[PDB]
DNA sequence: AATGTAGTCTGTTTTTTATGCAAAATT
DNA sequence: AATTTTGCATAAAAAACAGACTACATT
């Protein structure tokens, strides 16, 4: 049924609201100003990391896979220091 | 009626680089020519890679 | 080390296995969306989550996720969160 | 020879943003 | 009653986009 599961196995969504859940225990009345970005780099990295390593190192092929620009792909991969 | 330069690509039975794709619109081999709407090339849906 | 998931391993880590899971399914057929597919897999527990602290006020949930409210309902619409 | 890719650019469109404000809702 | 949230409108900055093009690689 689901694309995206993790090993019983369960939806990556599943994970994330339990990831989130674990911060908002651990968030003894701290103010949060960054929440989206901090959640987008945990989860960006390893999807570009997995998919370069799919590629093999194939940026062209990365972006098509990913469906985001060339241009785009490169930026991220400069943002994690990645290229 | 008007195709995305991927779009006539992906439609075509050997699908190539968008960089070779192009290539070929800058050097006429594509008929009828794709013309450049803003950042984009519109292909006709009917338009084929000529032997120049 | 901020976002982590219990044995306790961070959120990377459970990405990265779920795309290892993915590519291995991946049968002959052609991916062309997998930035969108990982990100309406993340973005809805985020969303779900955040408003569920605020208490379904939307004017805190931009400023903690650092967004524009407009964004924030534009996110919130898309996957039928009204 | 023709096609494919990284890297470096240009120009265009789309998304996100700050801001103002009135109505609605919460305090 | 007072204060905040919401829904929606702008305009501009920011991001993502298609493409151009060269040098070198792969087919």
């Amino acid at each position: 049924s689901d694309v995206l599961t993790v090993s019983t196995q369960k939806p990556l969504r599943d994970s994330v609201k339990q990831a989130l859940k674990n911060y908002f225990a651990q968030l003894n009345g701290q103010d949060v100003n960054d929440l989206y970005e901090l959640v987008l780099a945990e989860v960006e990295q390893p999807l570009l990391d997995m998919v370069m390593q799919y590629t093999r190192g194939n940026q062209t092929r990365a972006a098509l896979m990913m469906g985001i620009n060339r241009g785009t792909l490169r930026k991220k991969l400069k943002k994690y220091g990645m290229n | 009626m008007y195709l995305t330069l991927q779009e006539w690509n992906a439609r075509q039975r050997r699908p190539r680089s968008l960089e070779t794709v192009r290539r070929w619109v800058r050097e006429s081999r594509i008929f009828p020519p794709p013309v450049k709407d803003g950042r984009e090339y519109l292909f006709h849906e009917s338009a084929v890679k000529v032997d120049l």
